[PDB]
RNA sequence: UUAAUUCCGAUAACGAACGAGACUCUGGCAUGCUAACUAGUUACGCGACCCCGGUCGGCGUAACUUCUUAGAGGGACAAGUGGCGUUCAGCCACCCGAGAUUGAGCAAUAACAGGUCUGUGAUGCCCUUAGAUGUCCGGGGCUGCACGCGCGCUACACUGACUGGCUCAGCGUGUGCCUACCCUACGCCGGCAGGCGCGGGUAACCCGUUGAACCCCAUUCGUGAUGGGGAUCGGGGAUUGCAAUUAUUCCCCAUGAACGAGGAAUUCCCAGUAAGUGCGGGUCAUAAGCUUGCGUUGAUUAAGUCCCUGCCCUUUGUACACA
């Protein structure tokens, strides 16, 4: 029965939380799990000028975006999962449930 | 005329139109005991030696 | 009896280099061919140094099978070079005593410390408002 | 072999360095001898670190100048080996007591500076840094638009310097070099 | 006995050149003498039986690093393209001449099309680049 | 220019007025008795402030300390 | 949906909506 | 902690100008000044035509 | 000015000088040949392989862009 | 005294605050911790070949986390010694060490008739509104060329250009709402540019172990304006597209200009720096001589001054205040 919680998030400190939590209340019904399995992160990248228009010297702004990514896997039922993901998360990261 | 070497005992500042030049007391190895005031090109420390053409020169104190 | 294994590395720029230390017959060689015989030819002595300092008594006991990737032509040279004699140190701590341990160490660090300890020097990046790191483009009034 | 290390193919036994002046700033026996002149360095860190680096090493750098030629540290390994055995063939001595006769004879003792003017003395450190690029680019201007290679010019620059004959391009800037010196004091 | 990896291989292609003209069933092109060798050259390679060189470097790349197409052969032999006044680019090799290279070596049985793509060494012409590998070493020392 | 802001050696001597008896020579343990005791949300300014400190308790031990 | 987009795609058309 | 707020425009004139009313503490670099502070913009269309109202 | 009208192949005037004096010479190479005696740069590298096959000369060791040879041992 | 209105200290002022620091991102050290079939390598069988060993990025699943990814914590503070100095505020030299100043973002009070109504369903006033300056459709133009300036790209060669052979990277990018448009392995038909099929990728999963360039090994050029240089210009052929003429880009032949290191004047730059070299995003049906990024090779010189251009504090002098 494996399954896999992948976590995706652009949130470095609220993810950190939701995979503690998966596997706080994985071990008090005891169903045997793999350990946080990370990825790669990725800093997307837009680059732009400031101005209305070509005025003055050329200044340049360099935006960023952090995207953070987890995952988690279990040996269990799926109705144990239903119960186990609904129970509590938070906004800063949305959760998947792979099956199989 | 003679040709001598001298070696130096401490520096005293920076002269010269941009900052160029040194100026270094020196204490004579032909000799141990005379000494003379010198501008100086390239970078000095001190605890080194020089190769003179004439030795009788002497460079007006800042 | 048991087994020796000691996996050791050190970069060069951008590039790693772990080596494989094991007891058996004295053979160092990377990816499959000798240490004599990698391209390019020219520092033919960069290699060779660390088995001649030392000399031939330190591996009659010990096989090697290194790797490489990363950084590039010159910048791997001094990756393999600087793996071999960290390993070397490593193997000999440990299993038999320490006055073999620094007496190697003394030799190492004297002649070259670059062989025990990396260069942190890395590429400065490039900024706006010019070519690199410090160039401005060329100016100009009038 | 803790004794004797053989550079590249050249000994360092014996070398002859008979001025003081010039006595620890050249690096090259007994403590600071190697196979390569190649170099990860970091002497471009302190004032005076420089001075502790190779004194064949530092012509090596000298050499890769001019746009094309800028970077290319191998291939100019290339042109002072070469450059070695054309020394050893043409004359007969160690190169070593060749390369260390010509930067004490190319440097300037004296040079004019700009106080209105008046000339004054060099620094020891001077004198190699000097004769070292004064010995690169009379080579160079030798070797273009002309048939001599770079190993057989270069090698053309320190057989006739260390001699100290004033028709090199080393001890004929020296000439000239001292002087503007000598007209102005 | 000896492998193709420590034997020094600038000469390793110099020495199968010559057991490719012993053979004579490599079946060679019929405009060996009016071809360029890449889009980005300008006159042909200088060997006037260039083909019988590069016959083996296609073996002995094979040994190394198996499972290789035709497109992969275009950029295995890398090169520039010095573009007049504008600046210089990377063009890829060749499509036809190094297939022609493959299909050389596919009738006389050497290298086999497996799956996980591409060609390979087939175990009975594998044999054929190490017993040579002896001979390269017996008159160097 | 390795010279502190009157953040640091405001917090210094009203860490040294107190705690004189705790606090003592050694850079390591102080930056312990610097961070037990008080509130300090840097460990950059964390180590500027509890080895002044040390700075400053060497001058206890030949004359009378201003502040 | 039925296409299936990108995540980067995904993360970004959801800034776009909430603006 | 404290405040800063400007007022922008043509107020009593051919000409414009610009207000500048504040008191207490107000921080203007480094991290802090996201969490710390609160910014916002608003322009305003009278008769005459158009003022801006940064509040802070 | 003026320009090197340099021999493409051997005169026989350029001939008996190579297998007597170049032998003598301290330092032989394809750039101090070609001066000495008159010669191109395509000329001085295709001579020089019948003084070796006979065994006229020493050479030291071959270069991709520089050969050298020297005046042959006493024995 | 400091890099600093930064700190010592004095004090008709007292107690405050802004900016500067502090701070957030980043680079460099952890064989110690948490952990991996979207990542490894040892260990261990089976197959292939060479004469017990060696070599397999050929095939698998008995133990680990050094490599790889990325979380948590640590770690450097003028701390430890020696001289200098109100012995304070500090600083220069040496040991220990992964480092004894790594680079970015953020940024005050006073102003400018600086630029932008051609970024806006941000905007006053004025103009014009059916023979419209609204809107759409068809054709040209913005490239039109005696001359003058400004950023750039390619060389003037032998430390080279031509033809073969060997061995190494890093930032990212990828199938879209109107929107039609992706990245591409394998396999054939062709000198090339391409074409004709077949997969795999919403991606540490497929392109990919990203077989990158200068550099390296060996051939052949010979001091010639030459195999240096490659403008101009004739004839064929492919590909994008509703349309290529004023040649969109790309391919094959042929042609084969100046230029032999550029007078007065002039710009940028101190270490992984300058300089060479290549590779990705932006723009894009078609697409880099330009802009924003990354790695590779890897330098000579200096640790100074106020002479020449300018900035900050004080004393000084003015008939200037649109200075």
């Amino acid at each position: 029965h494996r399954i896999r919680i992948t976590l995706t998030s652009r949130n470095v400190k609220s993810l950190e939380k939701v995979c503690a939590d998966l596997i706080r209340g994985a071990k008090e019904k005891n169903l045997k799990v793999k350990g946080p399995v990370r990825m790669p992160t990725k800093t997307l990248r837009i680059t732009t000028r400031k101005t209305p228009c070509g005025e003055g010297s050329k200044t340049w702004d360099r935006f960023q975006m952090r995207i953070h990514k987890r995952l988690i896997d279990l040996h269990s039922p799926s109705e144990i999962v239903k119960q186990i993901t609904s129970i509590s998360i938070e906004p800063g990261v949305e959760v998947e449930v792979t099956i199989a | 005329q003679p040709i001598k070497l001298a070696r130096v005992t401490k520096v005293l500042g920076r002269t010269g139109s941009q900052g160029q030049c040194t100026q270094v007391r020196v204490e004579f190895m032909d000799d141990t005991s005379r000494s003379i005031i010198r501008n100086v090109k390239g970078p000095v420390r001190e605890g080194d030696v020089l190769t003179l053409l004439e030795s009788e020169r002497e460079a007006r104190r800042l | 009896g048991p087994l020796q294994s000691v996996q050791v590395f050190g970069r060069k720029k951008t590039a790693t280099a772990v080596a494989h230390c094991k007891r058996g017959n004295g053979l160092i060689k990377v990816n499959g061919r000798p240490l004599e015989m990698i391209e390019p030819r020219t520092l033919q002595y960069k290699l060779l140094e660390p088995v001649l300092l030392l000399g031939k008594e330190r591996f009659a006991g010990v096989d090697i099978r290194v790797r490489v990737k990363g950084g590039g032509h010159v910048a791997q040279i001094y990756a393999i070079r600087q793996s071999i004699s960290k390993a070397l140190v490593a193997y000999y701590q440990k299993y038999v005593d320490e006055a073999s341990k620094k007496e190697i160490k003394d030799i190492l660090i004297q002649y070259d410390r670059t062989l025990l300890v990396a260069d942190p020097r890395r590429c400065e990046s490039k900024k706006f408002g010019g070519p690199g790191a410090r160039a401005r483009y060329q100016k100009s009034y009038r | 072999t803790p004794d004797i290390k053989l550079f590249g193919k050249w000994s360092t036994d014996d070398v002859q360095i008979n001025d003081i002046s010039l006595q620890d700033y050249i690096a090259v026996k007994e403590k600071y001898a190697k196979y390569l002149p190649h170099s990860a360095g970091r002497y471009a860190a302190k004032r005076f670190r420089k001075a502790q680096c190779p004194i064949v090493e530092r012509l090596t750098n000298s050499m890769m100048m001019h746009g094309r030629n800028n970077g290319k540290k191998l291939m100019t390994v290339r042109i002072v080996k070469h450059a070695f055995e054309i020394i050893h063939l043409l004359t007969g001595e160690n190169p070593l007591q060749v390369l260390v006769n010509a930067i004490i004879n190319s440097g300037p003792r004296e040079d004019s500076t700009r106080i209105r003017r008046q000339a004054v003395d060099v620094s020891p450190l001077r004198r190699v840094n000097q004769a070292i690029w004064l010995l690169c680019t009379g080579a160079r201007e030798a070797a273009f638009r002309n048939i001599k290679t770079i190993a057989e010019c270069l090698a053309d620059e320190l057989i006739n310097a260390a001699k100290g004959s004033s028709n090199s391009y080393a001890i004929k800037k020296k000439d000239e070099l001292e002087r503007v010196a000598k007209s102005n004091r | 006995g000896v492998t193709v990896k420590d034997v020094n291989q600038q000469e390793f292609v110099r020495a199968l050149a010559a057991f490719l003209k012993k053979s004579g069933k490599l079946k060679v092109p019929e405009w060996v003498d009016t071809v360029k060798l890449a889009k980005h050259k300008e006159l042909a390679p200088y060997d006037e039986n260039w083909f019988y060189t590069r016959a083996a470097s296609t073996a002995r790349h094979l040994y190394l690093r198996g499972g290789a197409g035709v497109g992969s052969m275009t950029k295995i032999y890398g090169g520039r393209q010095r573009n007049g006044v504008m600046p210089s680019h990377f063009s890829r090799g060749s499509k036809s001449v190094a297939r022609r290279v493959l299909q050389a070596l596919e009738g006389l049985k050497m290298v086999e099309k497996d799956q996980d793509w591409g060609r390979k060494l087939t175990p009975q012409g594998q044999r054929d680049l190490d017993r040579i590998a002896g001979q390269v070493a017996a008159a160097k020392k | 220019g390795r010279v502190r802001t009157k953040t640091v050696k405001k917090a210094a001597r009203v860490i040294i007025e107190k705690y004189y008896t705790r606090l003592g020579n050694d850079f390591h343990t102080n930056k312990r008795v610097c961070e037990e005791i008080a509130i300090i949300p840097s460990k950059k300014l964390r180590n500027k402030i509890a080895g002044y400190v040390t700075h400053l308790m060497k001058r206890i031990q030949r004359g009378p300390v201003r502040g | 949906m039925a296409v299936q987009i990108s995540k980067k795609r995904k993360f970004v058309a959801d800034g776009i909506f909430k603006a | 902690k404290g405040c800063e707020v400007v007022v922008s425009g043509k107020l009593r004139g051919q000409r414009a100008k610009s207000m500048k009313f504040v008191d207490g503490l107000m921080i203007h670099s480094g991290d802090p000044v996201n969490y710390y502070v609160d910014t916002a913009v608003r322009h305003v269309l009278l008769r005459q035509g158009v003022l801006g109202i940064k509040v802070k | 000015r003026d320009k090197l009208n340099n021999l493409v192949l051997f005169d026989k005037a350029t001939y008996d000088k190579l297998c007597k004096e170049v032998p003598n010479y301290k330092l032989i190479t394809p750039a101090v040949v070609s001066e000495r005696l008159k010669i191109r740069g395509s000329l001085a590298r295709a001579a020089l392989q019948e003084l070796l096959s006979k065994g006229l000369i020493k050479l030291v060791s071959k270069h991709r862009a520089q050969v050298i040879y020297t005046r042959n041992t006493k024995g």
